[PDB]
């Protein structure tokens, strides 16, 4: 059929200041069908008790979701968003970068 | 002249096979999610204190009853259509129904149905109609559906009567949250090298509400037409986020600024100058 | 493979009849529903009639009463008997099938010309 692969965008709520408390966001969008697996990672290991929005969809009917958790950025810690979907050969990871 | 917030009711029904299925729903008033509807639950949950609008508890309860019966019946109809029409699982169906109120006591509505992520049919006036690029078999289904007077009258009056009265109750009950104004914050950053002698300037804007925003890179009052704004991304607290980038040659970056306009600043634009 | 071949088109006076046919290749189990569309020059392709293997039919309002769709499951072919033709019926009439396993789009024929003078 026509299946759409997910777009993954990773960002923080506030300007990252090492040692201060912040929210880590992963917005997953433009995919079809709806079954999807999204994880937030702290140094490659899965984070627990991470919350998400109710699954919704845009005018063109592709689905979108927001996953987010409270976190504290540091100099050496690496954060990412890990997603798996039918359209994907492997799970795709997008690292967080404060730019 | 007052702001316009359409109500759109969304439904995601998924059928993996003849036994496994789930149906979930939500409703939006403008940019805000007012309701949620989970397959595990028996009721439509209200997310805001004003989600019920000016509806009585007994009025809200008969709606809860319609949705209970609709969800069960939607599921059984899909399974019976698939068996009769010989459709192949898995199936994914989406509905997008709702209305918007206008000044003058007028109102327009919609009820669109999608199959595998593409429109196949909609409700127009009094009955079901297929879309232009709808598969052949959808015409056999429209025929059965349009024989069901009760459902056609019910959809007609939900859209032409119930939905507009409901949104107007939401517009006064939620008057205050709909007019709320939250000021954004902006900060600057450098991005990964686009070219050999080039720089990527990044302007971050976070925490504004409502959604309409204006963000552009400037040299004085000359807008830099190379500005690439991203998508407006959500925050967990229902404010928004934006990143606006500009690719420039190293030396021309000096003297550029990032200008942010928003209803919350009352003309006092946020203007950040490049390092 | 799926192969839909049309025949029975031609040129007929206003008021006349015409009968189109569509021969499909494959099992009686691999074709689920058969139908007809038409496209006039420089316009959209409009749905005309559909018929299932069980014999249920649906017609578009423009033609309800003048056209009848029919089916022979033994030879897996569908017919469209066109009566009381008007000049506005001039178009390419296309055959369509709903093939088992492909629910999102039709399989099409190459079309056959119908001119009404
Ligand atoms: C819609 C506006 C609502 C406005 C209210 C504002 C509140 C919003 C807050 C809550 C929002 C929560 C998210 C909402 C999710 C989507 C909402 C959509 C609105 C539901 C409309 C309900 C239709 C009412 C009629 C109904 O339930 N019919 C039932 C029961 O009818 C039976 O039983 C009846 C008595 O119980 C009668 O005896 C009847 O003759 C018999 O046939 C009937 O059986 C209907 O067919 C059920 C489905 C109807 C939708 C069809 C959609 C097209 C499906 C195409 C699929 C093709 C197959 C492809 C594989
Ligand atoms: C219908 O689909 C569901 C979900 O896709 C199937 O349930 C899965 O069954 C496998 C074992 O066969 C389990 O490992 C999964 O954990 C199950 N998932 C869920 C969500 O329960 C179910 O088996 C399918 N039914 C048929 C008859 O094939
Ligand atoms: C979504 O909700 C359905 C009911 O509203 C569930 O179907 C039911 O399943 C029970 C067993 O759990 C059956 O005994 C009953 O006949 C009914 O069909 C359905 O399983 C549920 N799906 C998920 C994924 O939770
Ligand atoms: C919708 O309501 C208006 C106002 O009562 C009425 O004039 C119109 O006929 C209705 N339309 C339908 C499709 O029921
Ligand atoms: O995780 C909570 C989420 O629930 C959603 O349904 C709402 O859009 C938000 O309040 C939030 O993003
Ligand atoms: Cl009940």
């Amino acid at each position: 059929m026509i299946q759409r692969t997910p777009k993954i965008q990773v960002y923080s709520r506030h300007p990252a200041e090492n040692g201060k408390s912040n929210f880590l966001n992963c917005y997953v969008s433009g995919f079809h069908p709806s079954d999807i697996e999204v994880d937030l990672l702290k140094n490659g290991e899965r984070i627990e008790k991470v919350e998400h929005s109710d699954l919704s969809f845009s005018k063109d009917w592709s689905f979108y979701l927001l996953y987010y958790t409270e976190f504290t950025p540091t100099e050496k810690d690496e954060y990412a968003c890990r997603v798996n979907h039918v359209t994907l050969s492997q799970p795709k990871i997008v690292k967080w970068d404060r730019d | 002249m007052q702001r316009l917030f359409p109500l759109r009711c969304l439904q995601i029904s998924s059928f993996a096979n003849s036994s496994w299925t789930r149906t979930d729903g939500l409703a939006w008033l403008g940019e805000l999610q007012t309701h949620s509807w989970s397959n595990d639950s028996d009721t439509v949950r209200s997310l805001k204190p004003w989600s019920q609008g000016t509806f009585s508890d007994q009025q809200w309860e008969t709606l809860q009853h319609i949705f209970r019966v609709y969800r069960s019946s939607f599921t059984r109809d899909v399974k019976e259509f698939a068996k009769m029409l010989r459709l192949s699982y898995p199936l994914e169906l989406q509905v997008s129904a709702g209305c918007e109120v206008h000044p003058g006591n007028a109102s327009n509505n919609f009820f669109h149905v999608a199959f595998q992520g593409k429109d196949i049919l909609s409700f127009q006036g009094t009955s079901w109609e297929p879309t232009q690029e709808a598969p052949l078999w959808v015409n056999l289904a429209i025929q059965v559906l349009n024989q069901d007077k009760w459902t056609r009258e019910t959809v007609q009056w939900l859209l032409n009567g119930t939905c507009p009265q409901f949104v107007s109750g939401l517009l006064e009950s939620g008057k205050s949250e709909l007019k709320k104004q939250v000021k954004p914050k902006a900060w600057l950053s450098r991005g990964p090298s686009p070219g050999p002698g080039r720089l990527l300037l990044v302007c971050h804007v976070s925490g504004f509400y409502p959604k309409p925003v204006w963000v552009k890179w400037m040299r004085g009052e000359q807008e830099q037409q190379g500005t690439q704004p991203g998508d407006i991304l959500p925050n967990a607290d229902e404010t928004w986020y934006l990143r606006a980038t500009l690719d420039v040659v190293a030396g021309e970056a000096a003297g550029l600024s990032c200008r942010v306009k928003h209803s919350s600043l009352e003309g006092q634009d946020i203007v950040l100058y490049w390092g | 493979q799926v192969q839909l071949v049309e025949s029975g088109g031609g040129l007929v006076q206003a008021g006349g009849s015409l009968r189109l046919s569509c021969a499909a290749s494959g099992s009686i189990f691999s074709i689920n529903a058969m139908g007809w569309y038409r496209q006039a020059p420089g316009k959209q392709r409009d749905f005309l009639a559909v018929i299932s293997s069980s014999g249920s039919t649906n017609y578009a309002d423009s033609v309800k009463g003048r056209f009848t769709i029919s089916r022979d499951n033994a030879k897996n072919t569908a017919y469209l008997q066109m009566n009381s033709l008007k000049v506005e019926d001039t178009a390419v009439y296309y055959c369509a099938a709903h093939v088992a396993g492909f629910d999102e789009y039709n399989y099409w024929g190459q079309g056959t010309q119908v001119t009404v003078s």
